[PDB]
Protein backbone atom coordinates (compact mmCIF):
# COMPACT_ATOMS: atom_id res chain seq x y z
CA UNK A 1 0.00 0.00 0.00
CA UNK A 2 2.91 2.82 0.49
CA UNK A 3 3.49 2.53 -3.12
CA UNK A 4 -0.30 3.25 -3.30
CA UNK A 5 0.02 6.34 -1.01
CA UNK A 6 2.48 7.55 -3.17
CA UNK A 7 0.47 6.66 -6.32
CA UNK A 8 -2.24 8.82 -4.45
CA UNK A 9 0.49 11.46 -4.07
CA UNK A 10 0.93 10.59 -7.94
CA UNK A 11 -2.94 11.21 -8.34
CA UNK A 12 -2.38 14.86 -6.42
CA UNK A 13 0.26 15.67 -8.99
CA UNK A 14 -2.32 14.60 -11.65
CA UNK A 15 -5.00 16.45 -10.73
CA UNK A 16 -2.66 19.49 -10.21
CA UNK A 17 -1.28 19.27 -13.92
CA UNK A 18 -5.33 18.41 -15.09
CA UNK A 19 -6.00 21.86 -13.55
CA UNK A 20 -2.99 23.35 -15.04
CA UNK A 21 -3.79 21.95 -18.87
CA UNK A 22 -7.57 23.51 -18.00
CA UNK A 23 -8.49 19.81 -17.63
CA UNK A 24 -12.02 20.33 -15.68
CA UNK A 25 -12.82 16.81 -17.02
CA UNK A 26 -10.04 15.37 -15.08
CA UNK A 27 -10.15 18.12 -12.14
CA UNK A 28 -13.35 16.22 -10.49
CA UNK A 29 -12.37 12.39 -12.03
CA UNK A 30 -9.09 13.45 -9.58
CA UNK A 31 -10.83 15.47 -6.93
CA UNK A 32 -14.00 12.90 -7.14
CA UNK A 33 -12.81 9.84 -8.46
CA UNK A 34 -9.00 8.91 -8.10
CA UNK A 35 -7.97 10.52 -5.47
CA UNK A 36 -11.00 10.14 -2.83
CA UNK A 37 -11.23 6.35 -4.01
CA UNK A 38 -7.54 4.99 -3.31
CA UNK A 39 -7.87 6.97 -0.55
CA UNK A 40 -10.52 4.73 0.56
CA UNK A 41 -8.75 1.94 -0.93
CA UNK A 42 -5.92 2.84 1.85
CA UNK A 43 -8.23 3.68 4.42
CA UNK A 44 -9.06 -0.08 4.05
CA UNK A 45 -5.56 -1.27 3.70
CA UNK A 46 -4.38 0.01 7.26
CA UNK A 47 -3.60 -3.39 9.00
CA UNK A 48 -3.51 -2.34 12.36
CA UNK A 49 2.83 -0.40 15.72
CA UNK A 50 4.59 2.80 15.04
CA UNK A 51 2.88 5.83 17.61
CA UNK A 52 2.19 4.46 21.47
CA UNK A 53 -1.56 4.22 21.92
CA UNK A 54 -4.26 3.58 24.93
CA UNK A 55 -3.60 -0.18 25.51
CA UNK A 56 -0.12 0.11 26.03
CA UNK A 57 -0.29 2.33 28.49
CA UNK A 58 -2.97 -0.85 30.19
CA UNK A 59 0.23 -2.91 29.46
CA UNK A 60 2.91 -0.97 31.13
CA UNK A 61 0.11 -0.93 34.48
CA UNK A 62 -0.42 -4.43 34.31
CA UNK A 63 3.46 -5.32 33.72
CA UNK A 64 3.71 -3.10 37.33
CA UNK A 65 1.01 -4.23 40.15
CA UNK A 66 0.14 -6.92 38.92
CA UNK A 67 -3.50 -6.05 38.09
CA UNK A 68 -4.56 -7.17 34.86
CA UNK A 69 -6.31 -4.23 32.94
CA UNK A 70 -6.23 -5.01 28.77
CA UNK A 71 -8.46 -6.02 26.25
CA UNK A 72 -8.78 -9.76 26.59
CA UNK A 73 -6.09 -10.56 23.87
CA UNK A 74 -8.06 -12.99 21.64
CA UNK A 75 -6.36 -15.82 24.27
CA UNK A 76 -7.88 -14.60 27.56
CA UNK A 77 -11.02 -14.33 25.89
CA UNK A 78 -12.09 -18.17 24.81
CA UNK A 79 -10.72 -19.35 28.51
CA UNK A 80 -13.05 -17.05 30.45
CA UNK A 81 -15.51 -18.45 27.92
CA UNK A 82 -15.48 -21.77 29.55
CA UNK A 83 -14.33 -21.54 32.96
CA UNK A 84 -17.50 -24.10 34.34
CA UNK A 85 -15.65 -26.43 31.97
CA UNK B 1 7.30 39.33 -49.37
CA UNK B 2 6.26 42.67 -48.53
CA UNK B 3 9.02 43.76 -46.15
CA UNK B 4 5.81 44.64 -43.99
CA UNK B 5 2.74 42.60 -42.63
CA UNK B 6 -0.71 43.63 -41.48
CA UNK B 7 -1.97 43.46 -38.02
CA UNK B 8 -5.81 43.35 -37.31
CA UNK B 9 -5.07 43.34 -33.36
CA UNK B 10 -8.15 42.39 -32.23
CA UNK B 11 -10.04 42.85 -29.37
CA UNK B 12 -9.58 38.86 -28.61
CA UNK B 13 -8.30 37.97 -31.88
CA UNK B 14 -4.56 39.16 -32.73
CA UNK B 15 -3.87 38.14 -36.60
CA UNK B 16 -1.18 39.47 -38.67
CA UNK B 17 -1.12 39.02 -42.44
CA UNK B 18 2.07 38.86 -44.32
CA UNK B 19 2.28 39.44 -48.50
CA UNK B 20 3.55 35.83 -50.54
CA UNK B 21 4.67 38.11 -52.61
CA UNK B 22 1.46 39.77 -52.63
CA UNK B 23 -0.25 36.81 -51.76
CA UNK B 24 -2.16 37.22 -48.05
CA UNK B 25 -0.45 34.86 -45.75
CA UNK B 26 -1.52 34.52 -42.38
CA UNK B 27 0.89 33.24 -40.70
CA UNK B 28 0.32 30.43 -38.08
CA UNK B 29 1.60 32.11 -34.63
CA UNK B 30 4.26 29.93 -32.63
CA UNK B 31 1.36 29.03 -31.03
CA UNK B 32 0.07 27.57 -34.45
CA UNK B 33 -3.01 29.40 -34.50
CA UNK B 34 -2.85 32.35 -36.77
CA UNK B 35 -5.00 34.30 -34.58
CA UNK B 36 -3.07 35.27 -31.43
CA UNK B 37 -5.94 35.96 -28.40
CA UNK B 38 -5.96 39.33 -27.92
CA UNK B 39 -5.49 38.55 -24.12
CA UNK B 40 -2.11 39.28 -22.20
CA UNK B 41 -1.94 37.02 -18.84
CA UNK B 42 0.73 38.48 -16.47
CA UNK B 43 1.33 35.25 -15.40
CA UNK B 44 2.40 35.08 -11.56
CA UNK B 45 6.11 35.57 -12.19
CA UNK B 46 6.84 38.62 -13.98
CA UNK B 47 6.55 36.34 -16.96
CA UNK B 48 3.34 37.30 -19.22
CA UNK B 49 1.88 34.68 -21.34
CA UNK B 50 0.37 35.95 -24.46
CA UNK B 51 -2.85 34.88 -26.98
CA UNK B 52 -4.55 30.56 -26.07
CA UNK B 53 -1.77 30.36 -23.02
CA UNK B 54 -2.87 33.77 -21.86
CA UNK B 55 -6.02 33.05 -22.52
CA UNK B 56 -6.49 29.93 -20.43
CA UNK B 57 -4.72 32.34 -17.57
CA UNK B 58 -7.82 34.83 -18.03
CA UNK B 59 -9.45 32.66 -14.79
CA UNK B 60 -6.13 32.02 -13.12
CA UNK B 61 -4.44 35.15 -13.70
CA UNK B 62 -7.81 36.63 -13.40
CA UNK B 63 -6.15 39.34 -11.53
CA UNK B 64 -3.22 39.87 -13.70
CA UNK B 65 -4.73 38.74 -17.17
CA UNK B 66 -5.72 41.50 -19.42
CA UNK B 67 -8.02 41.71 -21.98
CA UNK B 68 -9.83 44.24 -23.97
CA UNK B 69 -7.24 46.42 -23.69
CA UNK B 70 -7.36 47.35 -27.26
CA UNK B 71 -10.70 50.00 -26.22
CA UNK B 72 -8.20 51.27 -23.25
CA UNK B 73 -5.20 52.14 -25.48
CA UNK B 74 -5.11 55.93 -25.89
CA UNK B 75 -4.66 55.80 -22.08
CA UNK B 76 -1.75 55.00 -19.41
CA UNK B 77 -4.22 52.15 -19.33
CA UNK B 78 -1.32 51.02 -16.36
CA UNK B 79 -2.13 47.68 -14.79
CA UNK B 80 0.19 46.94 -11.49
CA UNK B 81 1.58 43.45 -12.89
CA UNK B 82 3.91 42.51 -9.71
CA UNK B 83 6.98 45.23 -10.39
CA UNK B 84 5.17 48.57 -11.91
CA UNK B 85 2.24 49.65 -13.93
CA UNK B 86 2.28 48.43 -17.39
CA UNK B 87 0.14 50.77 -19.44
CA UNK B 88 -1.83 49.71 -22.83
CA UNK B 89 0.89 50.18 -25.38
CA UNK B 90 3.03 48.02 -23.46
CA UNK B 91 0.58 45.44 -22.77
CA UNK B 92 -0.38 45.39 -26.77
CA UNK B 93 3.49 45.36 -27.45
CA UNK B 94 4.03 42.07 -25.39
CA UNK B 95 1.93 40.69 -28.21
CA UNK B 96 3.93 42.40 -31.26
CA UNK B 97 6.64 40.93 -29.75
CA UNK B 98 5.12 37.80 -29.48
CA UNK B 99 4.23 38.03 -32.65
CA UNK B 100 7.31 38.85 -33.95
CA UNK B 101 9.10 36.27 -33.12
CA UNK B 102 6.45 34.18 -34.60
CA UNK B 103 6.95 35.73 -37.92
CA UNK B 104 10.68 35.59 -37.26
CA UNK B 105 10.33 32.36 -36.76
CA UNK B 106 8.22 31.89 -39.77
CA UNK B 107 11.07 33.70 -42.14
CA UNK B 108 14.41 33.03 -40.91
CA UNK B 109 15.04 36.65 -40.62
CA UNK B 110 12.88 39.33 -38.60
CA UNK B 111 11.19 41.03 -41.38
CA UNK B 112 9.39 43.20 -38.63
CA UNK B 113 7.06 46.36 -40.50
CA UNK B 114 3.55 46.32 -40.00
CA UNK B 115 0.16 48.18 -40.70
CA UNK B 116 -1.47 47.23 -37.83
CA UNK B 117 -5.43 48.57 -37.20
CA UNK B 118 -7.81 50.28 -35.12
CA UNK B 119 -11.40 50.64 -35.03
CA UNK B 120 -13.47 53.05 -36.74
CA UNK B 121 -14.69 54.19 -33.20
CA UNK B 122 -10.80 54.83 -31.86
CA UNK B 123 -9.02 57.88 -31.62
CA UNK B 124 -5.84 59.33 -32.78
CA UNK B 125 -4.92 58.62 -28.70
CA UNK B 126 -5.31 54.86 -29.27
CA UNK B 127 -3.24 55.29 -32.25
CA UNK B 128 -0.44 57.26 -30.51
CA UNK B 129 -0.86 54.54 -27.36
CA UNK B 130 0.05 52.19 -30.87
CA UNK B 131 2.92 54.44 -31.75
CA UNK B 132 4.90 54.27 -28.72
CA UNK B 133 4.09 50.15 -28.47
CA UNK B 134 5.35 50.21 -31.78
CA UNK B 135 8.86 52.48 -30.39
CA UNK B 136 8.76 49.39 -27.15
CA UNK B 137 7.98 46.15 -28.80
CA UNK B 138 10.19 46.71 -32.27
CA UNK B 139 7.79 46.60 -35.34
CA UNK B 140 7.23 49.74 -37.34
CA UNK B 141 3.63 50.47 -38.16
CA UNK B 142 4.87 52.60 -40.50
CA UNK B 143 0.70 53.56 -40.98
CA UNK B 144 -2.09 52.02 -39.25
CA UNK B 145 -4.78 51.33 -41.44
CA UNK B 146 -8.50 51.32 -39.05
CA UNK B 147 -10.21 47.92 -39.29
CA UNK B 148 -13.10 48.65 -42.06
CA UNK B 149 -10.71 50.24 -44.22
CA UNK B 150 -8.18 46.99 -44.07
CA UNK B 151 -11.42 44.97 -44.26
CA UNK B 152 -12.62 46.60 -47.80
CA UNK B 153 -8.70 46.19 -48.69
CA UNK B 154 -8.73 42.40 -47.70
CA UNK B 155 -11.39 41.67 -49.70
CA UNK B 156 -10.25 43.89 -52.64
CA UNK B 157 -13.52 45.97 -52.57
CA UNK B 158 -11.96 48.50 -55.13
CA UNK B 159 -15.65 49.02 -56.57
CA UNK B 160 -16.25 52.50 -58.16
CA UNK B 161 -13.41 54.85 -58.54
CA UNK B 162 -14.56 57.91 -58.14
CA UNK B 163 -16.79 56.72 -54.84
CA UNK B 164 -17.16 53.34 -53.44
CA UNK B 165 -19.46 52.33 -50.14
CA UNK B 166 -18.37 49.49 -48.06
CA UNK B 167 -20.61 48.53 -44.77
CA UNK B 168 -18.71 46.76 -42.73
CA UNK B 169 -19.67 44.70 -39.36
CA UNK B 170 -16.31 44.00 -37.31
CA UNK B 171 -17.46 41.29 -34.45
CA UNK B 172 -13.88 40.10 -33.22
CA UNK B 173 -14.89 38.08 -30.31
CA UNK B 174 -14.27 40.98 -27.55
CA UNK B 175 -15.35 44.35 -29.85
CA UNK B 176 -17.92 45.51 -32.11
CA UNK B 177 -17.82 47.73 -34.85
CA UNK B 178 -20.66 48.95 -37.57
CA UNK B 179 -18.96 51.16 -39.65
CA UNK B 180 -19.78 52.46 -43.64
CA UNK B 181 -16.96 53.64 -45.95
CA UNK B 182 -16.53 56.58 -48.47
CA UNK B 183 -13.44 55.36 -50.58
CA UNK B 184 -11.47 56.53 -53.65
CA UNK B 185 -8.78 57.72 -55.12
CA UNK B 186 -6.70 54.68 -53.14
CA UNK B 187 -7.98 57.16 -50.21
CA UNK B 188 -10.09 56.05 -47.87
CA UNK B 189 -12.93 57.87 -45.03
CA UNK B 190 -14.60 55.97 -42.69
CA UNK B 191 -17.45 57.94 -43.36
CA UNK B 192 -19.69 56.68 -40.23
CA UNK B 193 -19.03 54.74 -36.83
CA UNK B 194 -21.38 53.15 -34.55
CA UNK B 195 -21.06 50.01 -32.94
CA UNK B 196 -20.50 47.98 -29.01
CA UNK B 197 -17.10 48.31 -28.20
CA UNK B 198 -18.35 46.13 -25.00
CA UNK B 199 -19.91 43.18 -27.58
CA UNK B 200 -18.32 40.70 -28.99
CA UNK B 201 -18.49 37.31 -30.24
CA UNK B 202 -16.81 36.19 -26.81
CA UNK B 203 -19.79 38.27 -25.51
CA UNK B 204 -21.68 36.27 -27.40
CA UNK B 205 -19.74 33.07 -25.85
CA UNK B 206 -20.35 34.72 -22.19
CA UNK B 207 -24.13 34.54 -22.59
CA UNK B 208 -24.04 31.05 -23.99
CA UNK B 209 -21.72 29.79 -20.64
CA UNK B 210 -24.57 32.36 -18.50
CA UNK B 211 -26.80 29.48 -20.47
CA UNK B 212 -24.54 26.47 -20.13
CA UNK B 213 -24.53 26.96 -16.09
CA UNK B 214 -28.13 28.10 -16.06
CA UNK B 215 -29.04 24.28 -17.41
CA UNK B 216 -26.90 23.33 -14.96
CA UNK B 217 -28.07 24.52 -12.26
CA UNK B 218 -31.38 23.58 -13.94
CA UNK B 219 -31.54 19.95 -13.39
CA UNK B 220 -29.08 19.77 -10.58
CA UNK B 221 -27.44 22.58 -9.00
CA UNK B 222 -24.21 23.21 -9.35
CA UNK B 223 -22.50 26.65 -10.24
CA UNK B 224 -19.27 26.45 -12.30
CA UNK B 225 -18.46 29.96 -10.66
CA UNK B 226 -17.68 28.43 -8.06
CA UNK B 227 -14.88 26.11 -9.89
CA UNK B 228 -12.56 28.53 -12.11
CA UNK B 229 -11.10 25.84 -14.43
CA UNK B 230 -14.43 25.01 -14.84
CA UNK B 231 -15.24 28.83 -15.87
CA UNK B 232 -11.74 28.58 -18.47
CA UNK B 233 -13.41 24.94 -20.00
CA UNK B 234 -16.78 27.12 -20.42
CA UNK B 235 -15.54 29.73 -21.76
CA UNK B 236 -12.94 27.82 -24.40
CA UNK B 237 -16.00 25.89 -25.59
CA UNK B 238 -18.13 28.45 -25.97
CA UNK B 239 -16.19 30.16 -28.52
CA UNK B 240 -15.17 26.68 -30.08
CA UNK B 241 -18.93 26.49 -30.00
CA UNK B 242 -19.02 30.10 -31.71
CA UNK B 243 -16.34 29.00 -34.59
CA UNK B 244 -18.64 25.67 -34.92
CA UNK B 245 -21.99 27.22 -35.02
CA UNK B 246 -20.63 29.54 -37.38
CA UNK B 247 -20.74 27.03 -40.11
CA UNK B 248 -23.06 24.14 -37.91
CA UNK B 249 -27.06 24.64 -36.88
CA UNK B 250 -26.02 23.11 -33.56
CA UNK B 251 -23.45 21.53 -31.49
CA UNK B 252 -23.71 19.00 -28.35
CA UNK B 253 -20.95 20.04 -25.93
CA UNK B 254 -19.78 17.43 -23.42
CA UNK B 255 -17.38 17.61 -20.40
CA UNK B 256 -16.63 14.00 -18.15
CA UNK B 257 -16.02 14.67 -14.33
CA UNK B 258 -16.47 18.75 -12.90
CA UNK B 259 -17.90 18.61 -9.41
CA UNK B 260 -19.65 16.53 -6.64
CA UNK B 261 -23.39 16.18 -7.84
CA UNK B 262 -26.41 16.26 -5.26
CA UNK B 263 -26.08 12.61 -4.67
CA UNK B 264 -21.78 12.73 -3.83
CA UNK B 265 -21.30 11.62 -7.74
CA UNK B 266 -19.11 13.55 -10.12
CA UNK B 267 -21.24 15.21 -11.88
CA UNK B 268 -20.39 15.95 -15.84
CA UNK B 269 -22.04 17.75 -19.04
CA UNK B 270 -23.88 16.39 -22.15
CA UNK B 271 -26.12 18.11 -24.02
CA UNK B 272 -27.10 19.55 -28.05
CA UNK B 273 -27.25 23.36 -28.06
CA UNK B 274 -29.29 24.81 -31.50
CA UNK B 275 -27.83 27.76 -33.34
CA UNK B 276 -31.26 28.59 -33.05
CA UNK B 277 -31.37 29.44 -29.12
CA UNK B 278 -27.96 30.97 -30.00
CA UNK B 279 -29.18 34.00 -31.85
CA UNK B 280 -31.95 33.70 -29.49
CA UNK B 281 -29.18 34.16 -26.35
CA UNK B 282 -27.36 36.95 -28.08
CA UNK B 283 -30.86 38.72 -29.34
CA UNK B 284 -29.93 42.09 -27.00
CA UNK B 285 -26.48 41.38 -28.04
CA UNK B 286 -27.90 41.20 -31.62
CA UNK B 287 -29.89 44.57 -30.46
CA UNK B 288 -26.64 45.95 -29.45
CA UNK B 289 -25.38 45.50 -33.01
CA UNK B 290 -28.72 46.85 -34.88
CA UNK B 291 -29.40 50.97 -33.42
CA UNK B 292 -25.37 50.87 -33.88
CA UNK B 293 -26.03 49.49 -37.96
CA UNK B 294 -28.98 52.11 -37.62
CA UNK B 295 -26.57 55.09 -36.25
CA UNK B 296 -24.31 54.47 -39.13
CA UNK B 297 -26.70 54.80 -41.49
CA UNK B 298 -27.92 57.66 -40.27
CA UNK B 299 -24.70 58.79 -40.18
CA UNK B 300 -24.43 57.99 -43.56
CA UNK B 301 -27.66 58.81 -44.35
CA UNK B 302 -27.11 55.86 -47.13
CA UNK B 303 -29.11 53.11 -48.18
CA UNK B 304 -28.03 49.46 -47.95
CA UNK B 305 -28.94 49.23 -51.50
CA UNK B 306 -26.48 51.66 -52.43
CA UNK B 307 -24.04 49.97 -50.44
CA UNK B 308 -21.41 48.43 -53.15
CA UNK B 309 -19.91 46.16 -50.78
CA UNK B 310 -20.37 44.87 -47.18
CA UNK B 311 -18.16 43.06 -45.10
CA UNK B 312 -17.56 40.60 -42.41
CA UNK B 313 -14.20 41.25 -39.74
CA UNK B 314 -13.36 39.89 -36.51
CA UNK B 315 -14.04 35.80 -36.42
CA UNK B 316 -17.58 35.98 -34.83
CA UNK B 317 -19.00 37.55 -38.02
CA UNK B 318 -17.76 33.83 -39.32
CA UNK B 319 -20.99 33.67 -37.18
CA UNK B 320 -24.45 33.74 -39.26
CA UNK B 321 -26.54 35.45 -36.81
CA UNK B 322 -23.75 38.54 -38.07
CA UNK B 323 -24.99 37.38 -41.58
CA UNK B 324 -28.51 37.25 -40.78
CA UNK B 325 -28.66 40.51 -39.16
CA UNK B 326 -26.87 42.21 -41.90
CA UNK B 327 -29.22 40.70 -44.91
CA UNK B 328 -32.22 41.79 -42.44
CA UNK B 329 -30.77 45.43 -41.94
CA UNK B 330 -28.79 45.71 -45.49
CA UNK B 331 -31.86 44.49 -47.38
CA UNK B 332 -30.68 41.33 -47.86
CA UNK B 333 -27.12 42.43 -49.13
CA UNK B 334 -24.36 40.18 -49.02
CA UNK B 335 -20.68 40.66 -47.69
CA UNK B 336 -17.63 40.14 -49.60
CA UNK B 337 -16.27 36.61 -49.00
CA UNK B 338 -12.64 34.97 -49.36
CA UNK B 339 -10.60 35.75 -46.36
CA UNK B 340 -11.21 34.54 -42.66
CA UNK B 341 -12.97 37.52 -40.83
CA UNK B 342 -9.83 37.67 -37.74
CA UNK B 343 -8.06 36.94 -41.18
CA UNK B 344 -9.80 40.02 -43.17
CA UNK B 345 -8.15 43.13 -41.83
CA UNK B 346 -4.74 41.54 -41.29
CA UNK B 347 -5.01 40.20 -44.66
CA UNK B 348 -5.94 43.80 -46.07
CA UNK B 349 -3.96 45.34 -44.04
CA UNK B 350 -0.90 43.43 -45.23
CA UNK B 351 -2.35 44.90 -48.78
CA UNK B 352 -1.86 48.36 -47.41
CA UNK B 353 1.71 47.20 -46.45
CA UNK B 354 2.66 45.91 -50.00
CA UNK B 355 1.14 48.96 -51.41
CA UNK B 356 4.02 50.62 -49.31
CA UNK B 357 6.56 48.08 -50.08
Amino acid sequence: VRDLKEQLEALRGESERAERDGDLAKAAELRYGRIPEVEKKLDAALPQKEEVGPDDIADVVSAWTGIPAGRLLEGETAKLLRMED
Amino acid sequence: MARAVGIDLGTTNSVVSVLEGGDPVVVANSEGSRTTPSIVAFARNGEVLVGQPAKNQAVTNVDRTVRSVKRHMGSDWSIEIDGKKYTAPEISARILMKLKRDAEAYLGEDITDAVITTPAYFNDAQRQATKDAGQIAGLNVLRIVNEPTAAALAYGLDKGEKEQRILVFDLGGGTFDVSLLEIGEGVVEVRATSGDNHLGGDDWDQRVVDWLVDKFKGTSGIDLTKDKMAMQRLREAAEKAKIELSSSQSTSINLPYITVDADKNPLFLDEQLTRAEFQRITQDLLDRTRKPFQSVIADTGISVSEIDHVVLVGGSTRMPAVTDLVKELTGGKEPNKGVNPDEVVAVGAALQAGVLK
